């Protein structure tokens, strides 16, 4: 027998019928009929209606042998019309060569058209781009091109294709999977249509039309299961397809057009996407809460003259306080988990969408790194590992600094020239790695038996290097005053450095010996 | 089982129908006095002008309600007012006209403690719905007696309001007063679900056929069929969009399509009763009714499709039969059913249509569950302790330090200030989560009117918004982003304020903005009202818990530049204190930002300031 329809099955049905009764398919296809019949290059006509503006694309007949002919487009390539479509993960993608060649060979008249369309969208007048077969492919490429620099506040254009071949590869599919652009494409195909999907892959939403109705499939895995074949089927007459859809609306046929197991897949992947949200609203507040706990922890460690770096490191070596243990096991780990995912998410989105997400987390990401990377450094060196800055940094820290460590650092230092520095997070988030490295140098100089005199001179140079580094960030007021807390690893470094460098003097030496650091980082 | 649910009996229904028929013979309305009951029945109209107003330039003849005359018909937190059919609103306006004696009669019935009933057939039923809301706004909310409760009974009425209209009726617990009878195939409740352009050519002919007094215009097969087809097509689009939107899935592709779709805003308001030869089916859920309005008027066979358009006309004249055979029909309440299959099968609802109805009903059950979860959270000790700590430990300690907890938080010199920040952040997460559910309509309509919630949210806003204001200025967000009141104020506090303001002000018929501006002119500044509104644009003086936001914006500025805003803030202060919006133990402290700044004001102001006796200058 049969068991009741699933949730996703009813969505695709309702969405399908919605599109049908909307009249969008009819109005699009009728204008398509006009452009083919009232040398063989790309053609287009513009219909400026009251509700919207419609652009119809027309291309020469599909060459079947050039089915899997692809053109590779790289972000580094200056002849790539879609640089903002590339992502960090996928710096390149491939396009159907005939479609791409038609697109580029019309770059002049399409650039002129882009001016009008972008201005049309600015007046909040929506825009539709459509085409059949290869014309639909070029129509899709043109839509992707419009979305390259478009204002996200503007109404998004809609691309409707009829019986078009596939256009992009797996790389492009993976990109659009993480982009708002993917919701701008409605690919209408007959249920009898089959596509060889060995290289090129589906993107966007597919409207699959049966005699007794149609269904919207967004899941590209399902579209593949439904439409993949060993033969590229020709273009059907969508005049008749739409006609049978109109007769479908007055039909009492609630037939299940989509197979059983295909639905099973769509659902399983749907639930896993409702969790991949990572709730950037709820978890966002969870992050602010955990950061608040860290700030509280940092204040407590300051008041006991240790500093949160060394207190964390100490409790890591010998856990004895529940509050400190909770800070590590819950709040630090929660923050690490979040910001790693944020970095991953930025890297899989096309540059256009990624840039928006980066601006949203500019300040907060910079603040997280400068606050939390010290704690990972503490663990790193407690574990007996070496050379953190060059061999041990977590990827997400490096990316966060790469993205956010150049811009905001200019305005923040502006304020930190007259203001008190009690709350200042040390700008160089690898500061403590430098301290740990220099401690190791000192210990080598003190304990290594039979060390050659030339090796000793090298290590002695390292000490002087670090001292210059320290004095620099002190003079430039780019370091937290908490490094001078009496139980900190920096003050231990100074004590050990003092013993080993002997009778020679310096700017830092006088600064420390006269205890001028007690007045460091005050208002002025 | 019907009467204990709808609050109306067969007697009232029968009398309402009789009056509805009598209303055909009168100007505007008919009044029927039946002992303890007074029934107002409104005259229906069958001209296209009275469904889609000619001067209305919108695609569905819709118009936003005036927030002055219908202050409750809106979303509270969001602010958005409800939308109704303009033609129907104009018709109500025409009967409220003093010359009709309608209002005087209504007021005569109120003083006599009579049960007041509004009713009507067809467009008359639409007027009845609006008249009931008018009554609820003008009289019932001002003095809610059991004697003052109205009843609205309609027969084959068009839809009247939008989703906000329906939502507002639900929040105020007014929906229970409305019962709408619909014969299964009746086209009239479905009409305004169509674009007016979709039926512009065929509506006048069909309305003439729907008119019981018009046996003049010869019946046309073509026109009636086109009309039915046009209405059902647009109805299907609305219903299908609602299906995809209710489940929160496919929001991306729907948003893209929204630029190219014109969908009717009109929604079921109140209880709907669908009728067949053998059944009466009562439904409360507006979403469920919307779906049923499509799927109950379909053909059984594909052979019946030619018959349905004519039956959709005839069923509008079958309410006489409905009323006479009421007690002989099987009744059930769809929302309360353990199984809805039997009811909907008799209503000819398809298998797929039943699942759409079920989903709408399940979503309401989700909303109830969500509220239960919220109650469990906010009643937990671990939650309440956070507010208690701020109130009983943090604030008194900061007062003892003589600077107050706003200033103490802002400089944050001690561990306790960082502890306060944590609890500020934790509370923010819980109230943001509730706000998120509200925004997505995943809580019951009554939620923002729940006094327990209002109490807590008000306690939260008064206690913690000063701390969020401090946090804002502590991190210099006022220089980066701008004024707190303009670009910085968290929406959760705005929701809290409006929920509180609506609760306390609505029995007196005034809205917060009006109350505020009336107090401003009472301060005798002498300046033009238009000029002052420019100055007090985005002022922190509209809400007591925004006291500190205004202080931050006024300090540093020359006196002449912000003289008006200063005297305004002072005039609101005592009532704020009396109402508990502002703590008197805090703001006048020696180390308080407000006090330290207030002294630096010119001596001419301080002398005749109401705050002179509460702060002393330095020496
Ligand atoms: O229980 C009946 C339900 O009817 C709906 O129209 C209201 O919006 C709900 O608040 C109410 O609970």
């Amino acid at each position: 027998s049969q068991d009741p329809e699933s949730s996703s099955s009813l969505k695709g049905s309702a969405l399908g019928k919605l599109v049908v009764t909307s009249g969008l398919l009819h109005s699009s296809w009728s204008k398509i009929l006009e452009i083919h019949n009232p040398d063989s290059g790309l053609e287009f006509q513009i219909h400026r209606e009251e509700k919207f503006t419609l652009v119809v694309f027309s291309a020469p007949p599909i060459c079947r042998s050039s089915s899997s002919d692809s053109t590779l487009l790289h972000v580094k390539d200056k002849e790539n019309p879609f640089p903002f479509l590339c992502s960090e993960n996928n710096p390149s993608f491939s396009l159907h060569t005939p479609a791409f060649n038609l697109f580029t060979s019309a770059s002049t008249s399409l650039t002129y058209l882009k001016s009008e369309l972008l201005q049309t969208l600015k007046s909040e007048k929506p825009v539709i781009i459509t085409g059949a077969a290869l014309g639909g492919s070029v129509a899709s490429l043109y839509t992707l091109w419009l979305l390259e620099t478009i204002e996200p506040t503007l109404k998004r254009p809609l691309c409707i294709t009829f019986g078009s071949p596939l256009i992009g590869d797996a790389s492009l599919q993976q990109i659009l999977e993480n982009s708002v652009r993917n919701s701008c494409f409605l690919h209408v195909v007959s249920a009898q249509t089959r596509i060889k999907m060995d290289f090129f892959k589906p993107f966007g939403t597919f409207l699959i039309c049966f005699d007794s109705g149609c269904v919207c499939i967004e899941d590209h895995v399902a579209v593949t299961e439904l439409l993949n074949g060993v033969h590229d089927s020709g273009l059907v007459d969508y005049s008749q397809v739409l006609n049978r859809l109109d007769q479908s609306m007055l039909s009492l046929a609630d037939s299940r057009l989509i197979p059983e197991d295909v639905i099973k897949g769509i659902e399983k992947r749907a639930e896993m996407k409702n969790l991949r949200f990572d709730m950037m609203f709820k978890k966002l507040n969870d992050m602010k809460i955990s950061m608040a706990y860290i700030e509280w922890y940092k204040k407590k460690c300051k008041e006991v003259k240790i500093g949160y770096y060394d207190r964390f490191k100490t409790q890591l070596a010998f856990p004895s306080k529940e509050f400190d243990i909770n800070i590590k096991n819950h709040h630090k780990s929660e923050l690490n988990r979040f910001w790693k995912s944020v970095v991953e998410e930025v890297e899989r989105r096309p540059q256009s969408d990624a840039s928006i997400l980066k601006r949203r987390f500019l300040f907060s990401g910079n603040n997280y790194r400068r606050m939390i990377e010290p704690l990972d450094i503490a663990e790193y060196y407690l574990e007996g590992r070496k050379e953190y800055r060059t061999t041990g940094r977590s990827h997400h820290y490096v990316m966060l600094e790469k993205w956010f460590g150049m811009e905001s650092i200019l305005i923040e230092k502006e304020r930190c020239k007259k203001r008190d520095l009690s709350d200042l997070l040390t700008f160089d988030s690898c500061f403590w790695a430098e301290v740990e490295d220099s401690l190791i140098v000192i210990n080598q100089l003190n304990t290594t038996v039979g060390m050659r005199d030339d090796v000793r001179e090298v290590l002695t140079r390292k000490l002087v290097e670090f001292e210059g580094y320290v004095w620099e960030i002190i003079t430039k007021r780019e370091v937290s005053p908490e490094i001078f807390l009496e139980e900190s690893s920096f003050m231990k470094w100074w004590k050990e450095y003092k013993k080993i460098k002997g009778f020679n003097s310096s700017y830092l030496t006088e600064f420390m010996n006269t205890r001028k650091y007690e007045s460091y980082g005050k208002s002025q | 089982a019907f009467e204990a649910l709808t609050g109306i009996n067969g007697d009232l229904i029968t009398r309402s129908w009789s009056a509805s028929k009598q209303a055909y013979l009168t100007e505007r309305y008919h009044k029927e006095e039946a002992g303890a009951v007074v029934i107002f029945a409104f005259q229906p109209s069958f001209s296209e002008k009275d469904f889609f107003d000619p001067d209305n330039k919108s695609s569905f003849g819709e118009i936003k309600l005036n927030r002055v005359q219908f202050p409750c018909m809106r979303k509270i937190g969001k602010g958005d007012v409800a939308t109704v059919n303009e033609a129907f609103l104009k018709n109500l306006e025409a009967v409220i006209d003093p010359r009709t004696s309608f209002q005087a009669s209504v007021e005569m019935a109120v003083r006599s403690r009579k049960q007041i009933v509004f009713t009507g057939h067809s467009s008359g039923g639409a007027t009845a719905i609006l008249a009931t809301v008018w009554y609820l706004e003008k009289y019932f909310i001002r003095n809610p007696n059991v004697y003052l409760e109205p009843r609205c009974v309609t027969f084959g009425a068009p839809l009247v309001g939008d989703s906000i209209f329906s939502h507002a009726l639900g929040r105020e617990k007014w929906s229970r007063f409305f019962v709408n009878f619909v014969t299964r195939f009746d086209i009239v409740p479905r009409i305004t679900l169509a674009r007016k352009a979709s039926v512009e050519e065929t509506l006048p002919h069909v309305l003439a056929q729907l008119d019981p007094r018009n046996s003049s215009v010869q019946e046309s097969e073509q026109r009636i069929t086109e009309f039915y087809t046009s209405v059902m097509r647009d109805t299907s689009t609305v219903a299908n969009q609602a299906v995809c939107e209710l489940t929160g899935s496919a929001e991306a592709i729907l948003e893209t399509l929204s630029s190219f779709l014109e969908l009717s805003p009109y929604r079921p308001a109140g209880t709907f009763v669908f009728s067949t030869e053998k059944r009466l089916v009562a439904v409360n859920n507006s979403d469920a009714i919307l779906q049923m309005l499509f799927y109950t008027c379909q053909a059984s066979d594909e052979q019946e499709w030619s018959l349905i358009p004519f039956r959709s006309i005839r069923d509008h004249h079958s309410y006489e039969e409905l009323v006479q055979s009421m007690g002989m029909k099987l009744f059930n309440h769809l929302d309360g059913e353990n199984s809805i299959e039997s009811s909907l099968n008799d209503l000819g609802v398809s298998t797929r249509g039943r699942q759409y109805v079920q989903a709408a009903l399940e979503e309401e059950k989700k909303r109830v569950e969500n509220q239960k979860k919220i109650i469990q959270v906010i009643q937990q000790e671990r939650f309440l302790k956070k507010l208690a700590w701020i109130e009983d430990e943090y604030k008194p300690k900061c007062q003892a330090h003589k600077n107050g907890y706003y200033d103490s938080f802002k400089v944050s010199n001690e561990e306790n200030d960082f502890k306060a920040n944590v609890k500020r952040a934790e509370l923010a997460g819980v109230f943001d989560e509730v706000l998120g559910l509200l925004k997505k309509c995943q809580l019951p309509d009554e939620f923002e009117g729940d006094i327990d919630w209002i109490k807590l949210a008000t306690r939260y806003r008064r206690l913690v918004e000063p701390l969020d204001i401090a946090n804002y200025h502590r991190h210099l967000k006022n220089e980066d982003t701008g004024p707190y009141m303009k670009r910085g104020r968290p929406t959760r506090y705005i929701y809290a304020q409006r929920g509180y303001e609506h609760h306390i002000l609505k029995p007196n018929g005034m809205i917060a903005e009006d109350v505020f501006w009336n107090k401003v002119n009472g301060l005798n500044l002498g300046l033009q009202l238009e000029e002052i509104q420019e100055t007090l644009k985005n002022s922190g003086s509209e809400c007591g818990s925004c006291f500190w936001a205004e202080v931050e914006e006024l300090k540093g500025k020359p006196y002449e530049e912000v003289e008006v805003r200063v005297k305004t803030l002072e005039g609101m202060l005592r009532e704020w204190i009396t109402a508990g919006e502002v703590d008197e133990k805090e703001i006048f402290l020696e180390g308080s930002t407000f006090r330290k700044w207030w002294i630096t004001l010119p001596k001419n102001h301080k002398s005749h300031s109401p705050l002179r006796d509460y702060m002393m200058d330095e020496i």
